[PDB]
């Protein structure tokens, strides 16, 4: 039988009392997005996908770029 | 014939139930046997009661029954059943019930036979440990109360009608009125039979399965009593019923603290004369307080969206601490929090112009709370809720000129400005900052002019009023580098339209004024990207600009040649504030040389000396030589975009250049000092990388002649540095590590943009493949792409290197125990699990894991022991988790090829070996 | 905020 049967239907009165008296389980510290200016950059040029395909020494200018990403498959 | 009809059923509800009345009127046992039915067949139970059963048998029985002839075929009951065909049917039985009892709300819920006979079998189910069942009967026995609640509503207000019915007949025949109470009695009656059935429902369900044991279950009555208390007011809200859902709210599962503060939610928003709720706020506040950063995000966001419903129906409850702890979630990294927190901010703080009051208590309140130190964040958490505000430009634009009327400070300045500069972005381009924005969502209609509007209100304000401001605050560096920012979103066709050419001339004067001033690396970039930005070739001033531009460059390189020559004369010493001189100007030049092109002026004469300088002498500051490498490295990239009729010869003077420049970094790649190496290091794998066997890969053929390979020498000196560098052991708290780790890992990229791309042999992929389990935080994404890109070139020789990663951690063990250490320690366990997740890359993975097991067969053997019966057998106790992925017909393709060196006395301190072969 | 207060049971 793959009938779903609970050998335990309810949540006892000390377990109860304890989700009340100790809540730290389910809160957390606070996921700041990027601080420094810097740290932006960095978060939008991260990851495998834009370091692969870009330079390691930033070219401003476009048509320094495209030298880089010519020689890319 | 009653279930199918809600599941496949189209056909209204209401039609449903009335059409079953009739049947009920006809005869109220047929009725009621296909009603049981229904709802045992809407927990998926494929059994049938019959005539007998409802006779004799008890409810209890009947459950035990319908248990045996389940007849399931899975453990999956309807309620959790996925797809909309299911979530049609959700709705459908839901409605049902409640149809059912508002239809039957006169005359019939009172036979006190039909009622009372439902309640006592969903009553009964609502406690079974089959779990269909208690989790149907559960929702079917909450809705059945919802109903009866609003029955009860119908009760209270129909008695209250009947009393202003009484007294009015009072006040003006008293047979008319004794009719009259004994309506309002009969009433009294039919409410006591109401609250009742809620009663037996409320004890008998909801009190026990609010803490049940599955989520779902507790999900459901927590959402059902928000809705009593709602709908009712004026007799559920109360302490005794507000208990069950400040309880609820600590429940450790998400979907159930949502369905508390949601069900809350619908008690502030009504917000009428809420008095009760100012009690269970007092006991409670500080654990909604607290839900604003709860593990689970949805609730995060209902938390704080419900405590601006609890701002607005008192204000008095928050404290200070309360308050301060919501704004902070504005730089949250979650969206729907960040804005959420500034809609609470907003409706808190904010209710030379009427919005200058405003913009000042938002510069004091981005200084005050200390977590960002700009408002690229700031700005949109907030973008939603003032609109009108972040977008009176006149209002800071005029804060910061015109002078006082009855002050600002320095840092206040400092911040105006960094506000002002982020609402004129989040205008110009319509979408969020990084880790904000959903995806590329695309403009609206209304949105497109409101963002050509607002873009243009930029580019007519600033454009007069952008000189004025760095003209005020040329001095300040940090002010002037978010001020040469503006430009970037202008649309330079409004500079032609209208006069105010004259402004682009007291612009360009106030740009090239700070860089005659400043020196810090960072004005400069962004002087540099303004004229880039100014110098367009679609607009109607690349002429008026282009001319500052080359005027300028002309007064750099007249003083920057003349700085050399007294520089790097053979007889005088050369001091301190000399080097500043050519520091600076160097600085001035090559952040230009990096965003135009400056072929034009040759500037490679004067870094190739000065490069030659500071190797042959190593006297030379380290500003200078990163920024000679850079200044280089950006001439022959000019040179190389201008590249067939463009003169075809000074093709390999171009060559000479990039090949006396690659040696260049190989002497400077060596230094001692560390910053020198990074800049060095970097140039080199961006350049190996342009001249690189691509050069010609799509199109340009002609491309070929420059030809550039790495040295077996520039490689291992290339590998080395990522050793030293990049792998090191495991200032300012964590704002600056992530900085550090971050460049750790542009430089590991780059590196690894080589290996993936055949520009140095794959071999020296394995010092780093050896670390995929050491650095898997910091580094490890990098590794399993630059891993499963290589075996998707050389699918065999990486099995080759795989191996040279676990051959190099083997005797980088022996190295410093010895060869008697212990084959089971955590050390040794390790590289036992690096082999797991190694042989779990592998169609043709076949030929590859064949010669893997030979170079892992001919090394563990390569040396013999020279005092015993031997070396390197441990590392077959390794290549043991690979015999897993490998064939079947392999069993003996590889064991002769084993047996080429295992003798028959082998095969009679073992350990090792034996394990090998046990894998076949 | 006795009725808040859970019940010993």
């Amino acid at each position: 039988r793959k009938l779903i049967v609970d050998s335990v239907k309810e949540l006892d009165s000390k377990t109860i009392r304890a989700q009340l008296s100790d809540y730290s389980d389910i809160v957390t510290t606070l996921d700041l997005a990027p601080p420094t200016k810097k740290l932006m950059m960095w978060k939008e040029t991260g990851g495998v996908e834009k370091l692969f395909s870009l330079p390691a020494q930033p070219l401003w200018n476009n048509r320094l770029l495209k030298l880089f990403t010519r020689c890319l498959t | 014939m009653l279930f199918e009809v809600v599941k496949m059923g189209k056909s209204a509800m209401q039609s449903v139930v009335d059409d079953w009345i009739e049947s009920y009127k006809h005869d109220r046992d047929i009725a009621l046997l296909d009603l049981i039915n229904f709802f045992i067949q809407c927990s998926g139970c494929k059994g049938v009661v019959t005539a007998e059963m409802f006779r004799h048998m008890q409810n209890s029985e009947i459950i035990r029954k319908m248990t045996e002839e389940f007849d399931e075929d899975s453990g999956d009951y309807p309620l959790t059943m996925a797809g909309p065909q299911w979530k049609k049917f959700k709705s459908s039985f839901c409605e049902f019930i409640g149809v059912l009892v508002r239809q039957c709300q006169y005359s019939i819920i009172y036979d006190e036979y039909m009622m009372d006979t439902v309640i006592s079998l969903l009553t009964g189910l609502s406690d079974s440990q089959v779990r269909a069942f208690r989790h149907t009967s559960t929702l079917a026995a909450m809705k059945l109360m919802t109903a009866l609640v609003n029955v009860a509503l119908n009760l209270s207000i129909n008695m209250d009608n009947t009393q202003r019915q009484y007294e009015a007949e009072r006040n003006k025949a008293n047979e008319r009125l004794e009719l009259l109470l004994q309506k309002r009695k009969e009433l009294q009656e039919n409410q006591d039979e109401i609250e009742n059935m809620m009663n037996a429902i409320f004890k008998g369900v909801f009190v026990h399965r609010y803490r049940d044991a599955i989520a779902e279950i507790r999900a459901i009555c927590i959402e059902e009593i928000g809705i009593w208390m709602k709908m009712y007011s004026d007799a559920f809200l109360n302490d005794s019923y507000l208990k069950y859902v400040g309880w609820t709210m600590h429940d450790k599962q998400g979907e159930v603290r949502l369905k508390c503060l949601t069900a809350l939610q619908g008690l502030y928003y009504n917000k009428e004369l809420n008095s009760k709720l100012e009690l269970f706020t007092s006991r409670f506040k500080d654990r909604i307080v607290s839900m604003t950063l709860d593990k689970e995000y949805d609730v995060a966001v209902q938390a704080i969206k419900l405590l601006t419903l609890v701002l607005q129906s008192s204000e008095e409850v928050l404290t200070a601490e309360d308050c301060e702890n919501v704004y902070h979630l504005v730089y949250s990294a979650h969206r729907p929090v960040a804005v959420a927190a500034g809609e609470f901010l907003y409706k808190k703080l904010f209710s030379q112009g009427p919005n200058a009051n405003l913009v000042k208590t938002l510069v004091f309140f981005f200084l005050e709370s200390e977590l960002h130190e700009h408002a690229a964040y700031l700005v949109d958490s907030m973008w939603d809720c003032a609109t009108e505000l972040l977008k009176d430009w006149e209002c800071m634009n005029s804060l910061l000129l015109e002078e006082p009327l009855s002050a600002l400070t320095d840092r206040q300045e400092s911040a105006l400005i960094e506000i002002m500069l982020c609402t004129i972005r989040q205008a110009a381009e319509c979408h969020p900052p990084v880790g904000r924005g959903t995806g590329k969502r695309v403009l609206t209609a209304k949105e497109k002019k409101t963002q050509l509007d607002d873009r243009t209100k930029i580019t007519e304000l600033f454009a007069v009023a952008l000189p004025q401001l760095l003209a005020k605050y040329s001095v300040d560096a940090e002010k002037v580098t978010n001020l040469l920012q503006l430009p970037q979103y202008f649309d330079l066709e409004i500079y032609t339209t209208g006069r105010l050419e004259k402004h682009l001339d007291a612009l360009l004067r106030q740009i090239r004024n700070i860089v005659e001033k400043h020196t810090d690396t960072d004005v400069l970039e962004a002087c540099s990207k303004t004229y880039h930005a100014l110098c367009n070739e679609e607009f109607t001033i690349f002429n008026r600009v282009d001319i500052s531009r080359s005027q300028l460059i002309d007064e750099l390189a007249d003083k920057f040649n003349r700085l050399l020559e007294d520089f790097l004369q053979e007889g005088e010493e050369p001091d301190e504030d000399d080097a500043y001189q050519v520091l600076s100007t160097l600085k001035r030049i090559t952040a230009f040389h990096n965003a135009h092109d400056l072929s034009k002026w040759d500037l490679f004469a004067c870094n190739y000396k000065l490069l030659k300088t500071g190797i042959e002498n190593g006297d030379m500051p380290e500003q200078i030589v990163i920024h000679a490498l850079q200044c280089t490295h950006y001439v022959i990239l000019w040179q190389l975009a201008k590249i067939s009729s463009s003169t075809k010869e000074d093709l390999l003077r171009l060559k000479k250049q990039m090949r006396v420049f690659c040696q260049i970094c190989q002497h400077y790649l060596t230094n001692v000092n560390t910053t020198v190496k990074e800049q060095a290091f970097t140039i080199l794998c961006d350049i190996l990388m342009i001249f690189s066997h691509q050069i010609m890969s799509g199109g340009r053929d002609m491309l070929e002649p420059l030809v550039y390979t790495p040295d077996s020498s520039l490689q291992s000196e290339l590998l080395s540095f990522i050793l030293d560098h990049v792998f090191i052991e495991q200032q300012e708290d964590e704002a600056s590590k992530i900085e550090a780790l971050h460049k750790r890992r542009n430089l590991l990229a780059a590196f690894c943009k080589l290996i993936v791309y055949t520009v140095v042999e794959m071999n020296t992929a394995a010092d780093i493949f050896k670390q995929y389990m050491k650095y898997y935080n910091d580094y490890g994404d990098i590794i399993k792409e630059t891993m499963s890109k290589t075996r998707q070139i050389d699918k065999i020789q990486c099995a080759k290197t795989l191996i040279l990663s676990l051959q190099q951690l083997f005797n980088e063990m022996i190295q410093e125990n010895g060869y008697n250490f212990d084959r089971s320690s955590s050390t040794f366990s390790g590289i036992k699990e690096l082999a797991r997740r190694f042989a779990l890359t592998f169609l043709k993975t076949r030929e590859a894991i064949a010669m893997l097991h030979k170079d892992g067969i001919e090394f563990a053997f390569k040396e013999p022991n020279p005092q015993g019966e031997p070396l390197n057998l441990a590392f077959l106790d390794i290549l043991s988790e690979f015999s897993s992925k490998l064939l079947r017909q392999d069993k003996r393709t590889v064991y002769v090829y084993l047996e080429k060196f295992m003798t028959f006395q082998m095969s009679l301190v073992w350990l090792p070996l034996m394990s090998y072969r046990n894998s076949l | 905020i006795d009725v808040f207060d859970f019940p010993d049971n």
